[PDB]
């Protein structure tokens, strides 16, 4: 609707019903939408979570209306209802009218005067049961799509991106290294991996990799340093002969003016990542979920389509 | 001119009877025509429990039970055409022979439909190049299916035609060196060539089945449809 | 002390860690976890996440509240105690202000430990109820979101 639409402006028929995304919990959504923000229009109104459920009567029905208005009235703009725990988990289960009328608000806002269809739509809920609501109608939200825990294999892409993507027009790496070997077990066999090891495959493992550069050897043995007043073999008098406190009685000669040295390099203080640090990291696996949930969630996944 | 039923409930203390009295006044102020009413779950009158509970709110239903039924019994000018689906959420203090009867049901056609032909007839206004109408193969869909997704499938077919012409113009861009010094200025090129070809539609690729065979799950076919179909007779009458 | 009395918290860190007996390499890993980002900053003067928060869930009668002030004393952390429910107030629409206040005072006292004692007082089940979304939910979810979403960049607080 924005790359080819400008060359196919005739735009024959129905508008796009946006995003009916779902996936596994804790993953798979905002990391996409926040980047899609590069071309959405204005920086979209990512309001989300409980924020709709203001107070007993009217307030949510005011705010949602002004939300859609102030979103569209400048430019195309997404929203971020995400989980339907925000709105419309079921009919009933309400008090004073907080939810169910604002559900019917949603069904009436979604028509007629969006300004530009580049409003799209965006829902992103985990665990796409607990909706049971008419907004699944094709003219109200688009087709369902899953975000899921894959096989390990894409972890190599994930790792290399995380290492190399974040840049300051510098070609910097978050965790600089030269590859000591191929990923081997890391790409394809790294753990039981039923739950994903998430950023926790790199977080803390980073500090472990830093320890082999900052704590081992010198810092565990001496205070390393160079230039300035420095240590000297003063040899002025015996340390303890006349009394137990002769040592360091005299003060230093001068205060330092200034000194210059780079903060980091491939030579020093960098992360020096290795395959065996990732071996330690995967030994310290913490899978985000277990099959005792996925046996239920898999049902919740597959029953969401072809089934209701 | 219709009640917009979810909106316009004022929160303010004892105010909102004003909005019901105003909306029916403004309705009657046009002599001849109906008011649409959404699901009555827009009002969701629910006999005092597990919800609004009739206490801190009664102000809409306590008026609507009376005054528009007075008009309805004089039976002139203004008429109701509500679209209820979930009577289990409603008190049935309306929806009854004593006030607002004619609980009217149709169901969803099983498979024998002229609405497939009317589907074709409304994919029309955009061209199908074939001489044969080729509609009937859509009935390869498993029966009990005939919902609004008919036009979601026309949308998917149109998007497939769009994808075809998009990759065709991408091919033309790739070979644009045949008439420009570089494969450049696409955003100028399409406008300065403009050799018609103005998204003329390509329903010939029959891609409505190519969508339908995915079992496009925005259709509803579950036991919930059977629930509605049975309770419409068993309680909806 | 005059600063802490006028602007900071009452009852400053004031106890000998020597008195917290019996805790073992558990206190080792705890203390090292709060020591190292405080006094070995070359390993920690970096943009990644760095163990910004902890919680405790032991039964009563093993002293948590004591060890919190003690570890704070071990590195002269700035100290603020949320004494339980005093986030609450009459004014729906303003009671959340004490939450922004917590990060205001923390940011004003960069090397700080923030301690929610009896956190249950502002932490029901996050999946609380199918009843109304009362103030007890709106305060706690906003707090959890903000303590997830801010000071996560302005590193330094605990
Ligand atoms: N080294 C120690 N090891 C274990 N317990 C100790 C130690 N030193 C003191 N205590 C005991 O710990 C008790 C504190 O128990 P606990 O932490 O459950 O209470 P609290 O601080 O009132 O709790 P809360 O965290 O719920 O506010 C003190 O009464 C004290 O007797
Ligand atoms: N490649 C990745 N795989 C999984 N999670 C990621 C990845 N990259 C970033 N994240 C995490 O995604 C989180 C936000 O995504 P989201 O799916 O909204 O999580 P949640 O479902 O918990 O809200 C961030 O905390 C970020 O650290
Ligand atoms: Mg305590």
């Amino acid at each position: 609707p924005t790359k080819y639409e400008p060359i196919f402006v005739n735009c024959p028929l129905r508008l796009r019903s946006g995003i009916l995304l779902y996936g596994y919990p804790g993953c798979g959504k905002t990391l996409l939408a926040s980047a899609v923000a590069q071309q959405c229009g204005l920086n979209f109104i990512s309001v989300k979570g409980p924020e709709i459920l203001n107070k007993f009567i009217g307030a949510s029905e005011q705010n949602i209306r002004e939300l859609f208005e102030r979103a569209q009235s400048v430019k195309p703009c997404i929203l971020f209802f995400d989980e339907f725990d925000s709105i419309a988990p079921k009919r009933g289960h309400d008090s004073t009218g907080v939810t169910d009328r604002v559900v019917n608000q949603l069904l009436t806002q979604m028509d007629g005067a969006e300004g530009l269809d580049g409003v799209y739509i965006l829902a992103a809920t985990s665990r796409p049961d607990l909706i049971d609501s008419a907004l699944l109608r094709p003219g109200r939200l688009d087709k369902s799509v899953i975000c899921n825990i894959p096989t390990e294999s894409e972890r190599l892409d994930i790792l290399q991106a995380i290492v190399n993507s974040k840049d300051k027009d510098t070609g910097q790496k978050k965790f600089a290294l030269e590859k000591n070997a191929d990923l081997k077990l890391i790409a394809e066999k790294t753990a039981g991996f039923s739950g994903a090891d998430l950023q926790g495959l790199c977080y803390n493992a980073y500090l472990k990799s830093v320890h082999r550069w900052l704590s081992a050897a010198d810092q565990s043995e001496v205070v390393p340093g160079n230039d300035n007043i420095e240590y000297f073999s003063i040899n002025e008098h015996g340390r303890r002969e006349e009394n137990r406190l002769r040592l360091k009685t005299l003060l230093q000669q001068d205060v330092v003016h200034e000194t210059k040295t780079s903060t980091s390099a491939a030579s020093e203080l960098t992360a020096v990542v290795t395959i065996n640090d990732l071996l330690e990291a995967c030994q310290e696996t913490k899978p985000s979920i277990s099959t005792s949930e996925l046996v239920k969630l898999r049902g919740i996944y597959d029953r969401f389509q072809k089934d209701r | 001119f219709s009640v917009k039923g979810p909106e316009l409930l004022n929160m303010y203390i004892g105010e909102s009877e004003a909005n019901v009295r105003r909306v029916f006044q403004k309705a009657r102020e046009a002599k001849p025509c109906v008011i649409f009413f959404d699901q009555i779950d827009s009002v969701a009158p629910k006999r005092g429990n597990q919800g609004d509970s009739g206490g801190v709110m009664d102000r809409i239903v306590s008026q609507l039970l009376a005054e528009l039924d007075g008009m309805s019994t004089d039976a002139d000018g203004v008429f109701v055409i509500g679209a209820t689906n979930r009577p289990d959420l409603l008190d049935e203090a309306l929806l009854r022979p004593g006030r607002f009867d004619k609980l009217l049901y149709l169901g969803i056609p099983d498979t024998d439909t002229k609405q497939l032909n009317i589907l074709e007839a409304l994919t029309r206004k955009f061209v199908l190049d074939n001489d044969v109408k080729l509609i009937e193969l859509a009935k390869l869909c498993p029966f009990n299916y005939t919902g609004a997704d008919f036009y979601a499938l026309c949308s998917d077919a149109m998007l497939n035609a769009m994808s075809r012409i998009a990759r065709m113009v991408e091919k033309k861009v790739s070979q644009h060196n045949e008439l420009t010094g570089e494969n450049i200025s696409t955003r100028r090129w399409f406008d300065k060539i403009a050799t018609k070809e103005d998204t003329k539609v390509v329903v010939k690729m029959e891609d409505f089945l190519k969508a339908q065979e995915q079992l496009t799950p925005s259709v509803s076919r579950a036991e919930l449809n059977h629930y509605e179909a049975v309770r419409a007779n068993f309680e909806g009458a | 002390n005059e600063f802490s009395v006028s602007i900071g918290a009452p009852q400053i860190p004031n106890v000998t860690w020597d008195d917290i007996g019996g805790i073992d390499f558990v206190k080792g890993e705890i203390l090292d976890t709060i020591d190292m980002p405080l006094k070995h900053p070359e390993l920690f003067t970096s943009g990644m996440k760095k163990r910004s928060g902890i919680l405790f869930y032991g039964p009563p009668g093993t002293g948590k509240t004591l060890m919190a002030k003690a570890i704070a004393t071990n590195f002269s952390l700035n100290f603020f105690s949320v004494k339980g429910p005093e986030l609450l107030n009459m004014y729906i629409g303003e009671s959340e202000a004490n939450v922004r206040r917590v990060f205001q005072k923390a940011r004003e006292a960069k090397p700080c430990v923030i301690f929610f004692d009896q956190i249950d007082s502002v932490a029901p089940k996050r999946g609380n109820q199918g009843d109304s979304g009362g103030v007890m939910d709106r305060i706690v979810s906003q707090l959890l979101a903000e303590l997830d979403g801010m000071s996560t960049d302005a590193d330094g607080v605990f």
